[PDB]
């Protein structure tokens, strides 16, 4: 249904944006351990 | 010039990761406008439930 | 110094376009929060609506 | 009405949301393009 | 090397200050993404209840 | 209630972003104010 759908895509997109904001964390962390290398 | 090299190949890291972090960011709001946009269509479709609902009360 | 001026023109301008990127992207966060505020007062009302046809039910 | 007032805000959002991820990923492909150079 | 020594340090501040726009930003983006998963709640509960409602009605 | 509960975190949240959304803006002009020193 269509509400099915739109709760099937919140959820994925729920997952999506976990990951993206880790992956920024990471990459954020990196720059700063390098630039006090 | 190994260490110099070394410090210049840490300077262009730097500078990446940040490309990078500003490139998360960035998807990370789109991501996050497309989730605003599915809650706004279920609101209207529950808005316009509602006024049925109404009229038929 | 041509080319050295020429670098440091470019260096000055990954900077600044680095600022640029930081403000659109404080302003997209912040109209995302506009759009957040918004769909709470419209979840709100709803919430209003909802709780009457309840009573009245 | 306070419905299709807000209605009309939303959609003005949008499109303010759409240009500034738009100028976003322009100034950014623009300071990774003049870095490599 | 007092100058030299002071437009190093700027440089450094600005670098930092970079960190921190950076962290500001994914945090703030994260905050937002908590008032996402709020308004879904609240729209999930309103449905169940409008469910509800036509189904009595 | 439920509903309680969910306002008061919306609005803490708000008060939240609200101040980091304004520290953000403030470590930005800071960094540009001292990049142009």
């Amino acid at each position: 249904t269509q509400w099915d759908d739109w709760v099937d895509k919140m959820e994925n997109l729920n997952h999506d944006i976990l990951t993206t904001l880790h992956t920024a964390r990471n990459n954020l962390e990196q720059s700063m351990i390098t630039f006090n290398t | 010039s190994t260490e110099n090299l070394y410090f210049q190949s840490n300077a262009d890291s730097v500078q990446n990761h940040t490309f990078e972090v500003e490139n998360n960011t960035i998807n990370g709001l789109e991501l996050v406008e497309e989730q605003v946009h599915i809650l706004y269509a279920m609101v209207l479709q529950t808005h316009a439930d509602v006024q049925l609902l109404k009229e038929q009360q």
